[PDB]
């Protein structure tokens, strides 16, 4: 308290000169410990007992005369209730940097997000809201004069209300104007609007409205005739004609809002008065008084006692806090019903409980009216996020101020937090109801409530009200002094008729009573998924992006039409176009891009029965469609357009764009293999080439790296402050250095996403674009940083980080198996796999490569090769067929697409080595492509049987076997009884049992059982030439397969007879964690700073590290189900690299390789793999050797 | 249900397959709970917890909570509970030979027991569809007309969908016209749901609006009819008797 | 089958108001049964045929069985006097539990009043109280006292602590310690267990609810000027007996059994007398045209019972209700309170313009009630009852 800010010491210098005494006797004492620190020493100090209890007296003392001092300055500005001690003492604190305290103004007042000073700072000329609006005091607010904070703060407060009342005024007598009108002209009228505050202008048209039925109800009474109630309607009916033609216009966003919030307002007036047909002609009939009505009284010298806001017998009075640019809602029954009750309730001194199922507008409805009312609403989300020790604080502060308080869903509540909420909620509204008590005097009322251990005042304006969810009731103390209403069925055909209405559409009507059956459909006929919302929120954002979609139109049409020669009408644009296409064109581009693949057609089939004859045409994107076709060409990826091959692929990256621009956060949840990947760096690269912004893009796997090394943290010992990896990349942009604004920044993070490490990234992800510290920094999201996050699924995910991103899902019929081979063909017949840094620059270096086609042997072998392998890479290619049929066999590890293809290219990379190597070793006779061909026909049978079957017992590898000797034509070996899988293809063509490559080896008298002897098997020498073939690859090689059947001894024998390979075994355990591999690498490897960056490489030169990490199965998932060091095993295996902890800096991988062994996952103790890590390894099934191999082993 | 190109294509399809997928899910669950308590019972299975107290719940009459994973009436014991899922899987073995071989159209035709679905009014929402994709009509366009009909098997038009098992609380349905009745209970013969293009028609005052409740405990709401109201009864005397459509009784 | 097709007067008696006073016999046998066997006969063939009757005639079993007086006790008032003097030990606490809505401290406060001791009542709830709650009961153990403690299901954590305490403590003779509570879940077991527990359940009916209802009602609340207010309580107060009967109809009277109880009636009091004071603006009479019935009607139809209502059939029933009560009609001297009652006659709204009329009116309604004073139709009972026979059939396969 006292080394936090140099004013506290002025604010009490007593008791800083008390503790500076105590802190010198302390800190003598600690220097006295520091000496003797044995227990024994420190208790035979002389007196120490006396001292330390003077000590706890004195600093007891200070510490209540600090409490004293804020409580006193909470009760000088109630409003300080809202703002813990922390933030209090800031506030207080700062006194002389006013600028700090603008952070602190959103929890204190409604609409206020700041304050603007004047030119010295010592003004406060007025207020303004979050969006920007702002409200100049008639008279400022002289800080220098009033220097105390409490004092200018509630002069603040106080000429706050008194502007609000005047500008009020001033609103009512200018609209009085239009009201007592037959035409009102459209310029005046939005020179009013922009004019006057949003909340000024609604509340003055409510009370122009309110003033004319008054007058007219009682003309009617005298005259008989219902002509005044018809002119009431025709104005208003004319006002929102006026309204209409504005908002189809282009218009400021706030002047936008207004006009919504007018529109809102005028169809609910204009409701109201045609409900002349219950034939009204008194005002006191109760059709008129259930209706809400402003009596506004501007000769009242109290402010607060200006404005009267009177529903059938309660009467209130408007409190004037500014609420800033709130969201008005649309007056349906439901919410005229709501606003009923809970005015009834209130009058009659009972608190509110509006309940329903979650959606239906409760909350919402308890706020608008509390902002209705001038009120400050404040609502308390009673989710495991519950400031359970700041509730009594605020409590008092809502009894002293005179706010609102709303619990989202007190039923949410734990039964502890529960109880003492409703104690607090049961002693304020006994207190409340206290003031209905007509003994207690009224001249003098001083009723106070037990709150806090002290008697707190409560004011007679404050409110509390209690939002539940049944399935449930309100707490027993609560029952009798709680109105309840059944908010159940939210009428949203009329909310989606009066906000399309708003937004400019003429057939708002049939276009609601369209839009809100479809969204029952969709909730109810699309796949349960977590990321869909067909609710009512989801619904208004439709609306609102159908209504930019039309005034798009309208501004294209009205370009191309000042382009040419043709004259220009808004409302003619406006006639001749298609509302239903505009809906049915924001409804799709909302939801397709969530939509999995079984959902679309549903989707458009459901589409088509509501809006029959419309159909859905996706905008073209030429420009970034040849972009990504050049990118895709570039990559050796797949193009195609609408239903050609790719193009559901293309359609996803396009989505991918649009949300890009839409969002700045984003995520896609394709299964594994689905192309998100790719889809993003073929889209980033295409943006590069086309916009002419430099891409960079930052992959941050979030589990490979603790949150502490994520997002940094400071020790609480030294106060000393580390950047985390997320935290250096945004500092890094945000610093600059390189100039990364004018870059495009995308921040992917490619890992799972758990409500641990995104809680920190929600205010990043949400509108406020803002990183918030433990440290307290407050880190601003650049405009062009894009947080994105490649994900497999939302199990573990949150709804709110799921709201606050774009939602692209890349499901599995995205990449077809064609596009696939198509891109193992490309890369084969392009990339020389001999050549490594050597011509893989030259690709980048060359467009075309024109004069490079003969680049090397390797080249040429491969090109053959690829031409050999092409027929069976077809459609219904060998290939294929026998895929789908490894999909019905049973595999000891979960069966993916891409694990099998990348095993099969792999085997077949190796193949043309060995053709390589075979043309090397004979310069005389290079390898005709008659021999080749046999050669390539036979290894694609035997990869195919490998790489499909591999996870399979010898009974399928079988079955897999016979399938394709059934549905292939290449001569397969003849053996009668001889599984195909137990042939080697030589490097002729010939087959040749794999019996005749194991030796018949001798050991000793010694070493017989050695656990370092292996004697060859069929098994054995089979095994290691899959092993050699998917090492020459670097692959992450696992063998599985039941104890004993020797994939230890195998592995261990097979990479240590590699002659280059320093083999490192590292036992995986449930505690296992990737610190284990840090260490690993500290050992055997050494970090160097080359140009390109930091490599991570053996120590020994030319020798590659091989991790053989004995068990990749045990390592424990967390509560979220996830191995962090299979996550990072997957980061360094897919990426090639991974992040220093202490650096926060790029660290490449160079010559290291790993390898696993595992039990079958069925086991206990063993977990399943992911798939994002099962797609880069091949997994080989090591069953128990069988009698044969057994025989000659023994 | 084997889904097809084609089957996929009609809602009715889809609700059926989304129907027995429920319910030999549920099948499965109860005859295997019930082959475990056989087998204790005849002395070669241990008694765990979970069999314990399925053993004490059925022998107490108290339904499992493990089962009855659709909507059921409350309170209901364990008997009435095995006797509806019988009727119910035997409906939906029904249904799955219609689908299987009568073919896709056969299921406009099939007459459904409302009472023996999971979810009805997934069901009546399918109809409406599949009328308004048939007659090229916008769903919103579309209200159902109810015609009770005495004549077993009564045509059924292009819109015109056979419900069973409907039971009348308190009323009885004659040309379908609607009379107080003192009785319990009228089980309507062969209600016809006819999807027409909603009119203008002001709703005249001797029609009420019934509620089609799922059971008898009147908690779950599938939809509402429009009946005519016979002789001279007002339609207060309706709305305080309590008179109501079940799909189950 | 035979003996139901050659039977002549099994029609009848199937249609009979009490078909288990005259079971006909059905059943073939060797040797004539024992009385409790037909007993048993006469309960399966009642079951098989009129399930209605079953309750009675499982009672009339009882009685074959255990006697003809064996429930009769039950009817007759509840005697704290013996029971709380000697049945019940000191250290004993006498729960008393209510239905929601309820009250039965009123009891013992009649019993200790005729007892001639002292009684200290306390309500729970609040520290305060718990203060002077475990002071009382100190003072009560160590002088004898009795001990009243209201609303104690409101703290379940402090009922454990109440009871541990109980264990030990060794009372006087004459300590007594009373526990209101209205049966909740979070009662402690333990406390149930070590405690003798009284359920008491208001008189079913119209008549009761209506005299409970003007009894809670302030005599002078009812007399304040204008003289019609009286019969405005009078219709509320029909209008609450109407549908708080009509609940035990549940789901045929009231699609779920809503919480109408006392706030209801509080709160439809209190708009009833705000709107009939701004109406009436001191006149001692005002005409009936003049009374608000949209406002009253309005108000207790969307807020004062509306409120709890969600379905929009029983939100429906409620406006019906309403507008066929609160109407100018009400103030006729011909107006039917409800028609088609039992089937002939009809209930007719007493012509007195005082509370005291309207109280004797109450007090003199015939002791005949069916459902269609509710506007149910009178088999609604029979539904009731054969719900309730199954319910015991399922009730005696839990004691098995
Ligand atoms: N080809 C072989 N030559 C010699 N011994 C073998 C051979 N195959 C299996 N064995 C024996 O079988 C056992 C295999 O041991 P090991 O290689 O540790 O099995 P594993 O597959 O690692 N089983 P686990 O780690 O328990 O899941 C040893 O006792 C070996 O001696
Ligand atoms: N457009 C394309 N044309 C051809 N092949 C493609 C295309 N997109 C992706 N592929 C192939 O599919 C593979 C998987 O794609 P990608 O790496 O984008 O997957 P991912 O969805 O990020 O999967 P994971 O969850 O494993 O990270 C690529 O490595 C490439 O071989
Ligand atoms: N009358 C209305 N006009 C416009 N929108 C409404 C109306 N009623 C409800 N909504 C929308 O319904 C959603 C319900 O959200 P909220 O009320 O916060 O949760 P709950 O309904 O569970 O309390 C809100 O997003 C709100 O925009
Ligand atoms: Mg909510
Ligand atoms: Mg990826
Ligand atoms: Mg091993």
């Amino acid at each position: 308290i006292f080394t936090g800010s140099a004013d506290i010491k002025h604010l009490l210098p007593v008791e800083t000169q008390r503790f500076q005494s105590i802190s010198t006797e302390f800190l003598a004492l600690m220097k006295k410990v520091s000496k003797s620190p044995l227990v024994m020493d420190v208790l035979n100090i002389q007196g120490v007992q006396r001292s330390l209890e003077r000590l706890a007296d004195l600093l007891g003392k200070i510490q209540k005369a600090l409490g004293e001092y804020l409580e006193r300055e909470r009760s000088s500005f109630p409003r300080f209730y809202f703002v813990g001690d922390e933030d209090l003492l800031e506030i207080i604190g700062n006194s002389k940097n006013v600028a700090k305290l603008q952070k602190h103004f959103k929890k204190m007042f409604a609409g206020v997000s700041s304050i603007i000073l004047s030119e010295d700072n010592s003004v406060v000329l007025g207020i303004s809201s979050r969006e920007g609006e702002e409200v100049t005091f008639k008279t400022p607010v002289s800080i220098t004069e009033h220097p105390k904070i409490n004092e200018w703060l509630t002069l603040v407060e106080k000429e706050m209300r008194v502007t609000l009342a005047k500008l009020l005024a001033e609103s009512v007598t200018e609209v009085e104007i239009f009201g007592k009108a037959t035409s009102i002209d459209p310029n005046t009228y939005i020179t009013w609007i922009d004019k006057y505050q949003a909340q000024l202008v609604v509340l003055s048209a409510q009370i122009a409205w309110s003033e004319n039925v008054e007058a007219a109800l009682s003309s009617i009474g005298g005259s008989g005739d219902s002509a005044p109630l018809q002119s009431v309607l025709s104005n208003v009916e004319v006002t929102l004609n006026v309204l209409a033609d504005s908002v189809l216009m282009e218009q400021p966003p706030l002047r936008r809002r207004k006009l919504e919030h007018l529109i809102t307002e005028l169809v609910h007036q204009r409701d109201v008065t045609r409900s002349i047909k219950s034939k009204i002609d008194n005002a006191k009939s109760f059709e008129w008084l259930s209706q809400m009505r402003f009596y506004f009284d501007p000769k009242q010298t109290d402010v607060l006692q200006q404005l009267s806001i009177q529903m059938a017998n309660a009467k209130f009075n408007y409190g004037f806090e500014y609420l800033g640019v709130q969201d008005k809602l649309v007056q349906t029954p439901l919410t005229d019903r709501c606003y009923l009750t809970m005015t009834q309730a209130l009058e009659a001194r009972l608190g509110g409980s509006p309940f329903g199922p979650a959606g239906t507008g409760k909350t919402e409805s308890v706020k608008a009216l509390g902002h209705q009312l001038g009120r400050f609403v404040l609502v308390f989300n009673c989710d495991e996020t519950f400031d359970f020790q700041a509730m009594g604080r605020i409590f008092v502060g809502l009894c002293q101020v005179g706010a609102w308080g709303c619990f989202d869903e007190f039923n949410r509540l734990e039964e502890r937090m529960l109880s003492a909420v409703s104690q607090q909620v049961q002693c304020i509204q006994e207190a409340l109801r206290e003031h209905s008590s007509p003994n207690h005097d009224k001249a003098s009322a001083p009723i106070t409530c037990e709150l806090l251990n002290k008697q707190v005042k409560v004011s007679p304006d404050m409110a509390i009200f209690i939002t539940m969810n049944p399935g449930s009731n309100l707490p027993d103390n609560l029952k009798k002094l709680f109105r309840s209403l059944a908010m159940t069925k939210p009428d949203r055909q009329l909310i989606a008729q009066v906000m399309l209405y708003s937004q400019g559409f003429r057939t708002a009507e049939v276009l609601a009573n369209k839009i809100v059956p479809f969204f029952k459909l969709c909730d109810e006929q699309l796949s349960s998924q977590s990321h869909y919302d067909f609710g009512l929120r989801a619904l208004k954002s439709v609306l609102v992006s159908a209504g930019n979609v039309k005034r798009e139109r309208i501004q294209k049409i009205k370009r191309e039409k000042e382009e040419r020669g043709e004259a220009v009408d808004e409302g003619e644009i406006a006639e001749n176009l298609p509302e239903q296409e505009i809906l049915i064109q924001s409804v799709c581009e909302t939801m397709v891009p969530k939509l999995v693949a079984e959902d679309i057609p549903l989707l458009f089939s459901l589409l088509s029965d509501v809006f029959p004859g419309v159909q859905y045409h996706r905008g073209e994107m030429t420009a970034l469609r040849e972009e990504l076709k050049k990118v895709c060409q570039e990559m050796y990826l797949t193009y195609g357009d609408g239903e050609e091959v790719g193009g559901m692929w293309v359609e996803k990256v396009l989505q991918l764009y649009q949300i890009t621009q839409i969002n700045h956060g984003l995520m896609m949840v394709g299964p594994s293999g689905s192309g998100k990947s790719m889809a993003w760096r073929v889209l980033l690269k295409a943006l590069e080439r086309l916009e002419g912004v430099e891409g960079v893009a930052h992959i941050i796997d979030p589990k490979a790296i603790s949150k502490d090394h994520l997002y940094g943290t400071l020790d609480p010992n030294t106060r000393e402050w580390t950047d985390g990896l997320f935290t250096h990349v945004l500092r890094k942009i945000i610093d600059n250095v390189r100039g990364e604004l004018q870059k495009r920044q995308w921040i992917v993070f490619d890992g799972d996403v758990d409500p641990e490490w995104v809680e920190n990234l929600n205010s990043v992800l949400d509108d406020n674009k803002l990183l918030t510290l433990p440290n307290g920094e407050r880190l601003s999201l650049p405009p062009n940083v894009r947080i994105m996050f490649e994900v497999q699924d939302l199990k573990y995910a949150t709804l709110a980080t799921v709201s606050r991103c774009g939602m692209v899902w890349f499901s599995e019929d995205v990449l077809s198996t064609d596009m696939i081979f198509n891109n193992f063909l490309a890369r084969l017949r392009s990339i020389p796999l001999d050549e490594g840094e050597d011509e893989a620059q030259r690709r980048r270096k060359g467009k075309e490569d024109e004069g490079e086609e003969a680049a090397s042997p390797m080249l040429q072998i491969q090109r053959d090769a690829a031409t050999t392998l092409q027929p069976y890479f077809t459609p219904n290619g060998l290939v294929t067929k026998a895929l789908e049929h490894a999909f019905k066999l049973e595999h000891i590890m979960d069966l993916t697409r891409l694990r099998c293809l990348g095993s099969l290219f792999s085997m077949l990379h190796q193949a043309c080595r060995n053709v390589a190597q075979y043309n090397a070793n004979h310069p005389d006779f290079p390898m005709q492509m008659e021999q080749l061909e046999r050669y390539i026909q036979r290894y694609l049978v035997y990869a195919i049987l490998w790489s499909l079957s591999g996870d399979s017992r010898l009974k399928m590898r079988a079955e897999l076997g016979e399938y394709i000797r059934r549905i292939t034509t290449v001569p397969l070996p003849a053996a009668p009884n001889i599984p195909i899988i137990d042939y080697e293809v030589s490097i002729s063509g010939e087959w040749s049992p794999w019996q005749a490559k194991v030796p018949q080896i001798e050991v000793e008298t010694h070493k017989v059982a050695a656990p370092d002897v292996v004697v060859p098997t069929l098994d054995t020498v089979r095994h290691e030439a899959l092993l050699y073939t998917w090492l020459a690859e670097h692959k992450p090689l696992v063998l599985c397969g039941p104890p004993g059947s020797g994939k230890t001894m195998t592995l261990f024998s097979a990479l240590r007879a590699l002659p280059d390979m320093e083999v490192v075994g590292l036992n995986f355990s449930s505690a296992t964690t990737p610190e284990l591999l840090l260490k690993t690498f500290d050992h055997y490897c050494e970090y160097r700073r080359t140009p390109n960056g930091v490599v991570l490489a053996p120590v020994q030169l030319g020798k590659w590290l091989v991790l053989f990490c004995d068990e990749i199965n045990l390592p424990d998932m967390d509560k979220y189900g996830t191995q962090r060091v299979i996550s990072f095993i997957r980061q360094m295996v897919e990426h090639g690299g991974f992040y220093r902890t202490s650096d926060q800096t790029w660290v490449k991988l160079e010559r290291i390789q790993f390898v696993g062994a595992c039990n079958p996952p069925t086991d206990p103790g063993r977990k399943p793999l992911s798939h994002r890590f099962l797609r880069h390894v091949p997994v080989v099934y090591v069953d128990y050797p069988g009698p044969a191999s057994l025989t000659q082993i023994y | 249900l084997k889904r097809t190109v084609d089957n996929i294509k009609d809602p009715l399809f889809r609700f059926f397959e989304r129907e027995v997928k429920m319910g030999a899910r549920l099948l499965q669950d109860v005859r295997q709970d019930l082959a475990d308590v056989v087998q204790v019972c005849e002395g070669k299975k241990k008694q765990t917890n979970y069999l314990r107290t399925l053993i004490n719940e059925l022998v107490k009459g108290i339904l499992p909570r493990s089962w009855s994973h659709y909507t059921v009436p409350a309170g209901m014991t364990v008997i009435q509970w095995v006797s509806d899922f019988s009727e119910r899987i035997k409906q939906l073995q029904s249904v799955s030979q219609a689908a299987a071989s009568g073919g896709a159209k056969e299921l406009k035709n099939i007459h459904v027991c409302l009472g023996g679905l999971f979810v009805p009014e997934a069901y009546i929402t399918a109809t409406r569809q599949y009328v308004a994709q048939a007659n090229s009509w916008s769903l919103e366009e579309l209200c159902l007309e109810v015609i009770v009909t005495t004549s077993q098997s009564a045509t059924l038009d292009a819109c015109s969908f056979g419900v069973t098992g409907l039971k009348l609380q308190g009323a009885t349905c004659s040309n379908n016209k609607l009379s107080l009745s003192n009785a319990i209970s009228t089980v309507l013969p062969l209600t016809q749901l006819r999807w027409v293009k909603q009119t203008n028609a002001e709703k005249k005052a001797n029609v009420v609006t019934l509620p089609v409740y799922l059971n008898f405990t009147r908690a779950d709401l599938i939809f509402t009819v429009d009946f005519e109201i016979a002789t001279k009864e007002d339609p207060r005397s309706f709305y305080e008797r309590g008179v109501a459509v079940l799909c189950t009784e | 089958i035979a003996k139901v097709q050659a039977d002549e007067q099994f029609s009848i008696w199937l249609d009979s108001s009490s078909p288990e006073q005259t079971v006909p016999h059905l059943w073939s046998e060797e040797n004539p049964a024992t009385p409790i066997g037909q007993a048993i006969h006469r309960l399966l063939l009642i079951q098989a045929f009129r399930p209605d009757r079953l309750l009675a005639m499982a009672h009339v079993f009882v009685s074959t069985n255990l006697g003809e007086s064996f429930m009769s006790i039950m009817e007759q008032p509840l005697d704290l006097t013996h029971i709380v003097d000697t049945e019940v030990k000191p250290n004993t606490p006498v729960l008393m539990c209510s239905v929601p809505g309820y009250d039965a401290s009123g009891h013992v406060e009649d019993l200790a009043a005729e007892q001639n001791t002292q009684i200290t009542s306390i309500a729970i709830g609040s520290a305060e109280g718990f203060n002077q709650a475990d002071k009382a009961i100190n003072t009560a153990v160590k002088s004898g006292r009795w001990v009243m403690l209201k609303n104690v299901h409101l703290a379940p954590g402090w009922l454990m602590q109440l009871e541990k305490k109980l264990h030990s403590l060794q009372p006087h003779a004459c300590f007594r310690l009373f526990l209101t509570m209205e049966i909740n879940p979070k009662v402690p077991v333990n406390l149930l267990r070590a405690g003798r527990i009284f359920v008491f359940e208001p008189p079913p009916g119209v008549k009761a609810n209506m005299l409970r209802t003007f009894s809670s009602v302030p005599v002078s609340r009812i007399c304040k000027s204008p003289n019609e207010r009286a019969r405005l309580y009078f219709l509320l107060a029909w209008f609450h007996a109407i549908i708080q009967e009509r609940l035990r109809y549940a789901p045929l009277g009231w699609s779920k059994k809503y919480e109408f109880g006392e706030s209801d009636l509080r709160s439809a009091c209190d708009t009833v007398d705000t709107w009939l004071d701004d109406t009436a603006k001191g006149r001692q009479n005002i005409s009936p045209d003049k009374i608000p019935w949209s406002a009253l009607k309005t108000l207790m139809a969307q807020s004062i019972y509306g409120g709890r209502v969600d379905n929009e059939f029983d939100q429906r029933l409620l406006n019906t209700f309403l507008e066929r009560l609160f109407t100018t009609r009400s103030f006729d001297s011909e107006f039917k309170l409800a028609c088609k009652v039992d089937g002939h006659k009809d209930i007719q709204m007493p012509d007195g313009i005082r509370r005291e009329e309207f109280v004797q009116w109450v007090e003199l309604l015939p002791d005949t009630q069916t459902p269609s004073w509710l506007g149910l139709p009178n088999n609604a009972e029979r539904v009731l009852l054969t719900t309730q026979g199954v319910d015991m059939i399922s009730k005696m396969l839990k004691m098995q």
